[PDB]
RNA sequence: GGAAGGGCACCACCAGGAGUGGAGCCUGCGGCUUAAUUUGACCAACACGGGGAAACUUACCAGGUCCAGACAUAGUAAGGAUUGACAGACUGAGAGCUCUUUCUUGAUUCUAUGGGUGGUGGUGCAUGGCCGUUCUUAGUUGGUGGAGCGAUUUGUCUGGUUAAUUCCGUUAACGAACGAGACCUCAGCCUGCUAACUAGCUAUGCGGAGGUAUCCCUUCGCGGCCAGCUUCUUAGAGGGACUACGGCCUUUUAGGCCGCGGAAGUUUGAGGCAAUAACAGGUCUGUGAUGCCCUUAGAUGUUCUGGGCCGCACGCGCGCUACACUGAUGUAUUCAACGAGUUUAUAGCCUUGGCCGACAGGCCCGGGUAAUCUUUGAAAUUUCAUCGUGAUGGGGAUAGAUCAUUGCAAUUGUUGGUCUUCAACGAGGAAUUCCUAGUAAGCGCGAGUCAUCAGCUCGCGUUGACUACGUCCCUGCCCUUUGUACACACCG
């Protein structure tokens, strides 16, 4: 068979060396500060962060989105 | 303590059905009970006509398949316990017994 | 495929909603009396089912 | 709560499906047939086989597994359908058993002629009035052919065929294709009816000896 | 094939507890009649077991019948962490 | 065998009926066209593949997804192999299909090598099974004997007879085994048997109507499980026909013609089943039947969207509607059978009754898992009027407008209503099909397909004929004799 358009390539997740590492900040005294929000959904629970998009915050588990202006 | 017990017998084998009907009738008679029947309903003839060939070639020949169902009705004027005891007698395979009231 | 797309076409009726219970073919299905068997399979299994040829 | 027509058709379909499932499962174990008996709040399934030891397994493990799977597949209520295993009387008079034996012999590499002759002799010595074995397919060459072996009485037309003739057909998956084996055994009149039909042939007239 | 851990655990538990299992050849069936897991996942897990001989498979009239073997019983016991005393209901 | 003899067949004829072939249309095939218009089949293909395709079916075409690639080894990898996803763009598309933006999940996967799996993918000229045909005719083959050096032959036949290689007999054959027959199913008779509140009849009691209206007569409606019964209906067991009897012909046989009686005297009628040996006949597109070959992740796998299978200068096959008065239309009138029917969810299948509406249809009470309800269940036909020989009130092709139902979706009209338009067709050339009695033909009804569609197939009943009951002239079949330079067997 003959093909006109170039073959499509299936999506491959980009590799982040340490995505969790950048979600927390540790002070000298030992206090831990979270640089990203946590999803209020009960099912997601504590520890589940939401992406910091340039127009909103997105949760990867339940898909909840909060748009900020 | 007397009721009209309705007994419905269904089978594909006429001989077995008639033998079971006769056994039930004799059992009821031996107990001095009143027996009405057996009432033989019109025979149900399930008919299927299908083409013999598994393809479309050759003379179109057809197979006439029939499945005959025979039904009998027996009415007894007696009690549930006695009709149950009578129906407890051995029944050959292929005969379905149903006992109801009215 | 995507859940909303894969096998999403309704199949509530028509030849595509029924198949032979013996071989799974969707053609020449005998639905009379609930047999749900294609004609070839029914002709093969008629004796076992209880269908006799008298005429 | 279904009509009598649908009830009886469903009973027949269930019998056919159970027969096919049992044949597929117990092919090698030997499966003469199955019988289904319906009783109040209880159904009995009897498996007629030549090797009941294999069917039962060790301590009835295989038969218990078969009962459980049959119940689960056929929606039967728990502890309401139960399976028995039974020897087949005069296995030589059963075409299904003889057909399976011939299939085993052919799959074992035995010559077709020798296997068919042995089957014919066993059937005849088992008391059969007559018997016939047909083997069709690619034998010794790429061109298919038929081999017919026959000995004894045989009828082929009329009603008495349905009771005096017991026939079976089977397929053997050989290396180069499929071999079809047909076994046809003519029974003998049996007044008791256990080993043969309880009816004489239509054109058989017997005159009692005068005093 | 990708199967959730909970679904695999449920399938293995049911198989070990019952000793046998059937399944209609319906890939798109939402749920197995006897197991909450999808029919496709049940069928594919049973095929995986059969491939490595943990189960015996039979097909007839558009249905699968699976019977556990001794190796399958041992594997299920080890994987479910059940005591050696517990055995499938078939025995 | 355009050689002889004997016999047989409405897939042959004769004597005839209906016809087909001519017209419109439905449907299948070829051709053409097309992205595709998927494909098998050429007496024994062509309303056949149960093949009446909007989606599916679908195998074809233009595009988009997904793996439903087990298992083993190796690589990567918890400092994460890999899944899913909000928003924007992209896309036919609320397919994260893909890209941007980055969150979630955790060894279930990804990568490579082997090995699988699936395929309505090729091969029916590799096969199984099944079916059709040779072939609806009566034919076919051992054992032991006889003949021949042998292939072979007799049995299995001169003759008579039969539907029959069915019998009577003749006989180097005697005994046998298949086919035929017997057999089984349906229909035809039983005032005899058994039994019927899921079938009926009779009389009675009551009530309505009519007649002299009390009593009497006619006709309707309802109850009697302690009114009786089984003629009518149903279904089990049995009886019945065996050419039984009479007259003729025939070998003192097998048998044949006629005839009374009888329900039945063609094997009582119609079917089912059906031998040996074969076809390179059909089917791989019925099968988780199957060998080999091809493909197997940018798929010939699977799914989604749309289109096509229906495309129209043309030829052919099976059919439906007609050409009219033995008729069309509008009233009135009233006689079948084989069958089929639900998940009860507000309700699914058959639908009674009531209401709404011109129809198509809609709404509300309900019955039936059934001799319990639909089923109180057709048309042709009968009867009275209009029409008046005019392609006319025959014919209903084509087309416009519009309204309902099924379906997720009706456009290339799915189907069904109302009005309107009113084509060929005035009985059909050469050729050619089926048919001998409740048959042909006409008439309608049930089922299969079915969410909705029957001009088709399988059955059913209703009205109901003409002609013949003979032959080998044509087309073929069986046996014998005979010729052959044929054996791929005269399409030699
Ligand atoms: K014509
Ligand atoms: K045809
Ligand atoms: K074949
Ligand atoms: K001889
Ligand atoms: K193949
Ligand atoms: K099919
Ligand atoms: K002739
Ligand atoms: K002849
Ligand atoms: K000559
Ligand atoms: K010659
Ligand atoms: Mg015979
Ligand atoms: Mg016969
Ligand atoms: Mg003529
Ligand atoms: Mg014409
Ligand atoms: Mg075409
Ligand atoms: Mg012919
Ligand atoms: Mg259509
Ligand atoms: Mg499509
Ligand atoms: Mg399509
Ligand atoms: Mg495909
Ligand atoms: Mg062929
Ligand atoms: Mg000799
Ligand atoms: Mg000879
Ligand atoms: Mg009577
Ligand atoms: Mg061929
Ligand atoms: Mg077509
Ligand atoms: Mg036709
Ligand atoms: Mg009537
Ligand atoms: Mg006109
Ligand atoms: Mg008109
Ligand atoms: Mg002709
Ligand atoms: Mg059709
Ligand atoms: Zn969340
Ligand atoms: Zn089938």
């Amino acid at each position: 068979k003959t093909y006109t358009k170039p073959k499509k390539i299936k999506h491959k997740k980009k590799k982040v060396k340490l995505a969790v590492l950048q979600f927390y900040k540790v002070d000298d005294s030992g206090k831990v500060q979270r640089l990203r929000k946590e999803c209020p959904n009960a099912e997601c629970g504590a520890g589940t962060f939401m992406a910091n998009h340039f127009d909103r915050h997105y949760c990867g588990k339940c898909g909840l989105t909060y748009v900020y202006q | 303590q007397i009721h009209k017990i309705r007994i419905t017998l269904s089978s594909k084998n006429v001989k077995n059905l008639e033998k079971v009907c006769a056994d039930l009738v004799r059992g009821a008679k031996d107990k001095r009970l009143r027996v009405k029947g057996p009432v033989r309903m019109p025979t149900k003839v399930l008919n299927i006509t299908t083409r013999k060939s598994p393809c479309g070639e050759g003379t179109n020949t057809w197979d006439r398949f029939e499945l005959r169902v025979h039904k009998r009705v027996i009415d007894l004027f007696s009690s549930a316990d006695v009709v149950k005891q009578i129906t407890s007698i051995t029944i050959e395979p292929g005969v379905e017994v149903e006992v109801t009231i009215a | 495929g995507h859940s909303n797309i894969w096998n999403a076409h309704p199949k509530n009726y028509g030849p595509g909603s029924r198949t032979c219970r013996v071989c799974g073919n969707p053609h020449a299905i005998i639905r009379k009396y609930g047999l749900m068997c294609c004609r070839q399979c029914f002709r093969s299994n008629a004796k076992e089912i209880g269908f006799i040829k008298y005429r | 709560q279904i009509s009598k027509k649908r009830k009886f058709v469903a009973d027949g379909v269930f019998f056919a499906e159970l027969n096919e499932v049992l044949t597929r499962e117990l092919a090698e174990d030997g499966y003469s047939g199955v019988e289904v008996r319906v009783t109040p709040v209880r159904t009995e399934i009897i498996i007629r086989a030549t090797r009941t030891q294999n069917v039962l397994g060790e301590k009835g493990r295989r038969i218990r597994e078969l009962t459980s799977v049959v119940q689960k597949r056929f929606k039967f209520k728990e502890n309401s359908v139960e399976l028995y295993a039974e020897k087949v009387n005069n296995r030589g008079l059963c075409a299904v058993a003889q057909a399976e034996s011939l299939r085993y012999k052919l799959l074992g590499g035995l010559a077709v002629r020798r296997a068919c002759y042995g089957v014919l002799r066993f059937i005849m010595e088992s008391g059969a009035k007559g018997c016939e074995v047909i083997v069709s397919g690619k034998l010794r060459a790429q061109r298919a052919k038929s081999m017919k072996f026959k000995d004894g009485y045989m009828i082929s037309s009329g009603q008495p065929v349905k009771e005096y003739i017991d026939s079976a057909v089977r397929h053997i998956l050989m290396r180069q294709g499929v071999l079809g084996i047909k076994v046809k055994i003519m029974l003998d009149w049996d007044p008791k009816g256990k080993q043969g039909p309880t009816t004489p042939l239509p054109d058989l007239v017997t005159i009692h000896s005068p005093k | 094939m990708i199967i959730s851990e909970k679904n695999r655990r449920e399938i293995s538990k049911y198989l070990f507890q019952e000793g046998v299992c059937y399944a209609k050849k319906d890939y798109n069936l939402a749920k197995h009649p006897l197991i909450d897991v999808p029919n496709l996942q049940v069928i594919k897990l049973m095929q995986s077991f059969k491939s490595k001989e943990y189960v015996r498979e039979t097909f007839a009239w558009m249905h699968y019948y699976w019977y556990l073997t001794n190796d399958g019983i041992e594997f299920l016991r080890t994987y479910l962490n059940l005591p050696s005393e517990i055995v499938p209901a078939t025995l």
